[PDB]
């Protein structure tokens, strides 16, 4: 940022870009190293009522794997899922 | 009590394979001493190959000796190709290891282990 | 890449091995002013890709 | 209209896709007729192959055939038909409609142990 | 939602063919590359003057371990061994006894700084903020065992760096 | 011309370290001669700018 | 209150010192034995016993969330002061 | 159970159950179990004589098209008589799906190599030779891939110790890196962490 | 609450596309300059 | 939350080292696009699961 306008114009010309607009070195535009203290919010389970853990217990609603076939008609042939949708070419920048 | 074989249908084909592996190792020992510039004799290396074969001489299962032939062929391929260095070949010769006490009285002297 | 390691160090305290993304969320919230510096990095990073 | 490339490396463009698909589907049905009638591989593969062959006979276009066969490019649909043919020729040899060769041991699939 | 990098056919009119042949014979893109490198020649470099200048750090930084005391001189550690239970490298070795006033304190507190992975799980497992991983990163030794810290070295790192560790914990305890 | 300002900033970097003795002192100790605002000095003599 | 063995070796706050005939003193030969001279058992005994006017006091070591978990100390013994098991600060019911 | 619990996917659960029935009745010669976990992942437990007919099916069948071998894995379980559990993770790009094909072997029974199905397996099962000792028949170049060249044993078995049996150091008498029996300056401290209260009643086993 | 949040109108637009900005003379012009330099040198 | 961010996927055409190079360059471009969207759409709230 401290460069003279002769070196600045030379540097912009040699790169072919406006380099002073986007300087990779950092100056006073970055955040302060000292910040005010935060007040972080609490989650949804910080409630004094209607907050029994048996109604929000993720690990205890895990089930054993449902056994479909075990060795102890004209029904449709299935796939594991419907076939994947063909992607759309990008409207932003297709390179075509 | 009916299992699937690995290579051998019985013990005799397995002993054929053990025999051919010992033949291949016996042929390879002088090349191994020469190109790894080992400071053992060729007789000492052939004695070590004899020792590594005769350690396993009590095995009566065809599948286990098939796997021992397979692992011995893998060691042989890693020795013929220079994939092992001199250190991996000389690890069969426990040189830096001091000889452990073998009788009862000296094991009693040195510590607690049997 | 040094500035992005500063982003890792500000978010976790280690420049590379953060141990930050944990099962259940992340270990710690963003420090105040971090997203402004991520903005100031990202706004200028396109010119760096362009000159590469 | 002759699509210039498939977009996939090593997958060439098929000049006549409809005739190639009809040949491959009738060849899959021919190989698949050698399988017994009770076999679920025969019934399921005849079902999907007859559906695909009906769709190929129903559409003159290549693009609309690609959008309603729903398998990507038409050339990888041809590739999938060849893989299905090779699979069915192997399934003749394997005979997997036969009963289970061996029950597993008593707690072979018990987890947690 | 996808794009094709390198799916351009170059134009085949005489203008573009002569442009490409002038690029070939007259080396236009090579002069472009030389110009970009000359553009970096006239930039101020990114080099800081270490050790007189220092790389920027945060108060979350995980450096050298230290044991903290209360604002009465009593050490915070009450020998609960949560730091050595959580320790991913088993770098912490703790032995304890009741000392002469019956307080629950450690007799051994070792951190192997050559096993330690500097992940800070010990400081966040600590219920009393006793073990902390401080701001110091400049503690290279000439001997392996000088990095095998015992309780005396860790309490001395606490006494050495407490004026800074207290301010980093002041700036970062509300995120914890 | 803006080269004259560059040479004048260099000469006042020489004049800003307390002459040629301080300039060469900080040049050989620091390998940097730019001047700053003295933020402080500790009880050891480390000076912070 | 650090002291010194007959071998000249400093005794740590734990009480560790090497014996005279112990070879492991040779690691301190030509070098130092790093002990910490701030004994917490001495520094906590310098604190004044806090007179309070309740029957049960609480202690978190000060600093709120920067100290230890908050514990409640019963002060019904007039023989003994109520001592925090975390910080070692001790309390006495004033009546 | 809205914010903190993972939302259950019933549609993919139903579709994977139907496709597991499909795979099981097309291939009943080898398929021993079919199961779908609660997080909607399909496992096809097969017999080890049908590694190749199953995996060539799922790679080539027009309703499966599992064209990618994502990962091949062994799991040692010493309480089983077939202690090794070989696990094939497959990715179908066409139907945007993943499947798991699990089979078993012990120390001595070979598994047929799936390099004629997926060339990707060429190192994975080679790793399974190095780490578990599961021999693979008809592998093109079966040898070790991760351990040291003179290494005895197979490390990822659970009867193999955490540290090895030998450690290495440079010996200056012999001018060489040498192997010695391992002696730790500090033993690894085994922690007994398991709580004696049952955590998950859904997974309770019936008693003796 | 006080939390690391973006500004109210959001951040500014960030460039992310390729910018190789096409400098230099044409091929006709570069061959003409090279031929003119040769003709000056020959003369 | 990748289903909520908008980005493109660079596709090669010849499978060589050069197309993979261009794919990585354009993935850096699209990563800058995703980072812009993530900085614009960062919600408030907690950073761990409140299942303690
Ligand atoms: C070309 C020949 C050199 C002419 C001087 C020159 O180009 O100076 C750089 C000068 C400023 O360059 P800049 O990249 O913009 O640096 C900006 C800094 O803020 C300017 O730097 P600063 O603000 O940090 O000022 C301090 C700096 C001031 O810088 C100088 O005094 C430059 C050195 C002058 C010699 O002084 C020093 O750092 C002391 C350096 C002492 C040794 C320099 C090398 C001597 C070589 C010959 C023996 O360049 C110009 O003004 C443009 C080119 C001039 C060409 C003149 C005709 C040919
Ligand atoms: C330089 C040193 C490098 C060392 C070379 C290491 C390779 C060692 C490979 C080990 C391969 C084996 O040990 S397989 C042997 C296992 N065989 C058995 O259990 C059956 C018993 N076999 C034998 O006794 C063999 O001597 C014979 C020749 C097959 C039969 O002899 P018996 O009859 O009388
Ligand atoms: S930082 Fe991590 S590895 Fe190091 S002592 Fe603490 S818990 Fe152990
Ligand atoms: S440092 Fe903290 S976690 Fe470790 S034993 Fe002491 S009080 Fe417990
Ligand atoms: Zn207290």
């Amino acid at each position: 940022a401290s460069a003279t306008r002769l070196i600045q114009g030379l540097r912009n010309w040699a790169s072919g870009r406006d380099l002073q607009a986007k300087l990779q070195l950092r100056y006073q535009e970055i955040s302060k190293r000292t910040q005010p203290p935060p007040k972080l919010p609490v989650g949804p389970s910080h409630r004094l009522s209607n907050n029994y853990y048996c109604a929000r217990d993720g690990r205890r609603e895990a089930m054993p794997p449902s056994i479909v076939m075990s060795s102890q008609s004209e029904k449709k042939a299935v796939s594991p899922a419907p076939p994947i949708k063909r992607w759309e070419l990008s409207q932003d920048e297709p390179y075509l | 009590t009916s299992v699937k074989p690995i290579f051998s249908r019985d013990m005799n084909e397995a002993k054929r394979r053990v025999r051919e592996l010992y033949r291949a190792w016996y042929r390879e020992v002088p090349n191994t001493v020469h190109l790894f510039q080992l400071d053992i004799s060729v007789k000492q290396g052939r004695d070590k190959v004899r020792e590594m074969f005769k350690k396993n001489a009590h095995v009566t299962d065809p599948r286990v000796v098939d796997l021992l032939v397979i692992k011995g062929k893998m060691e042989l391929e890693e020795t013929i190709n220079v994939w092992k260095q001199r250190t991996h070949v000389m690890r069969f010769f426990h040189e830096t290891e001091a000889p452990r006490p073998k009788d009862f009285l000296s094991k009693f002297y040195v510590g607690h282990d049997p | 890449r040094e500035k992005m390691f500063e982003f890792y160090e500000r978010v976790s305290g280690a420049r590379m091995h953060a141990a930050y993304v944990r099962p259940g969320g992340v270990h710690q919230d963003l420090p105040l002013g971090l997203m402004d510096d991520i903005y100031e990095f990202s706004k200028n990073f396109s010119l760096r890709i362009d000159e590469l | 209209l002759l699509k210039k490339t498939t977009g996939l490396v090593g997958l060439a463009v098929c000049e006549t896709p409809h005739e190639r698909l009809k040949i491959l589907y009738t060849k899959i049905l021919d190989v698949l007729g050698h399988i017994p009638k009770n076999a679920a591989y025969r019934k399921y593969t005849e079902q999907i192959t007859n559906e695909k062959l009906s769709i190929v006979k129903a559409e003159p276009d290549v693009k609309k055939l690609e959008e309603q066969l729903q398998g990507g490019q038409i050339e990888e649909v041809i590739l999938q038909a060849e893989n299905e043919l090779s699979l069915a020729r192997k399934m003749i040899q394997w005979k997997p409609w036969e009963p289970l060769v061996e029950e597993p041991p008593a707690s072979q699939w018990k987890w947690p142990i | 939602t996808y794009k094709y990098v390198n799916l351009r056919e170059p134009s085949m009119d005489m203008k573009s063919v002569t442009d490409r042949a002038a690029q070939t014979l007259l080396w236009t893109e090579l002069i472009r590359g030389l110009g970009m490198t000359l553009s970096y020649l006239f930039r101020e470099p990114a080099t800081i003057n270490y050790p007189f200048e220092k790389g920027p750090l945060s108060p979350r930084f995980r450096g050298e371990h230290a044991l903290r005391r209360y604002p009465s001189g009593e050490e915070r550690c009450i020998a609960c061994k949560l730091c050595e239970a959580v320790c991913p490298a088993q770098a912490i070795t703790i032995e304890a006894e009741p000392r002469a006033d019956g307080s629950r304190r450690t007799t051994r507190y070792d951190i192997d700084m050559t096993k330690c992975i500097y992940c800070g799980f010990c400081q966040e497992a600590c219920p009393v903020d006793a073990i902390v991983e401080g701001p110091n990163f400049e503690f290279s030794t000439e001997t392996h065992e000088e990095l095998l810290y015992n309780k005396e070295k860790l309490l001395n790192n606490g006494d050495k760096w407490e004026a800074e560790i207290a301010a980093n914990i002041q700036a970062d305890y509300l995120y914890r | 011309m803006e080269l004259l300002q560059v040479l004048k900033r260099g000469l006042q970097q020489v004049s800003g370290h307390g002459g040629l003795r301080g300039y060469l002192r900080v040049l050989f100790r620091a390998n940097d001669v730019r001047v700053g605002t003295l933020v402080g000095e500790d009880k050891y003599g480390n000076k912070y700018y | 209150g650090v002291r010194t063995s007959p071998t000249g070796e400093k005794v740590t706050h734990t009480g560790q010192v090497y014996d005279d005939e112990d070879y492991r003193r040779v690691r301190f030969v030509g070098r130092q034995k790093e002990v910490n001279e701030n004994f917490a058992i001495d520094l906590i005994a310098e604190q004044p016993v806090s007179q309070v006017g309740s029957r049960v006091i609480s202690c978190d070591g000060g600093g709120g969330a920067l100290g230890h978990p908050r514990v409640y100390i019963n002060l019904d013994k007039e023989t003994k002061t109520g001592t925090c098991g975390y910080c070692g600060l001790q309390f006495r019911q004033q009546h | 159970t809205r914010p903190t619990v993972r939302p259950r996917n019933d549609v993919a659960h139903k579709q994977l159950s139907a496709f597991g029935e499909y795979v099981a009745e097309i291939l009943p010669k080898y398929v021993q179990q079919v199961q779908v976990s609660c997080f909607s992942e399909l496992e096809i437990c097969i017999h080890p004589d049908g590694v190749i007919p199953v995996l060539t099916f799922l790679r080539d069948h027009s309703n499966a098209q599992f064209k990618s071998l994502a990962d091949l894995t062994a799991v040692d379980i010493p309480t089983r008589q077939n202690r090794f559990e070989i696990v094939y993770n497959l990715l179908s790009l066409r139907f945007n799906s993943r499947i798991r094909v699990k089979t078993y072997t012990d120390e001595l029974t070979p598994v047929e190599s799936s390099v004629s199905v997926y060339k990707a397996a060429n190192w994975y099962e080679r790793e399974i030779w190095d780490m578990f000792g599961v021999f693979f028949a008809n592998h093109p170049d079966l040898r070790r891939i991760l351990t040291d060249y003179g290494f005895e044993g197979h490390p990822f078995r659970k009867d193999f110790p955490l540290s090895g049996y030998v450690e290495l150091r440079y010996d200056d008498e012999v001018k060489r890196v040498v192997a010695e029996p391992v002696e730790l300056a500090q033993e690894f401290r085994k922690f007994d962490l398991n709580s004696p209260w049952e955590a998950f009643p859904a997974y309770r086993q019936p008693p003796e | 609450v006080k939390q690391d949040m973006p500004p109210v109108g959001g951040y500014g637009p960030i460039d992310y596309k390729r910018n190789l900005p096409r400098r230099g003379l044409s091929g006709y012009s570069m061959f003409a300059v090279g031929i003119g330099a040769l003709l000056f040198g020959y003369w | 939350v990748y289903d909520q961010v908008e980005f493109d996927v660079p596709i090669g055409s010849r499978g060589d080292c050069y197309d993979r190079y261009l794919c990585r360059v354009e993935e850096m471009r699209q990563s800058i696009r995703i980072i812009s969207q993530c900085l614009n759409k960062m919600p408030p709230g907690e950073i761990k699961v409140d299942d303690a």
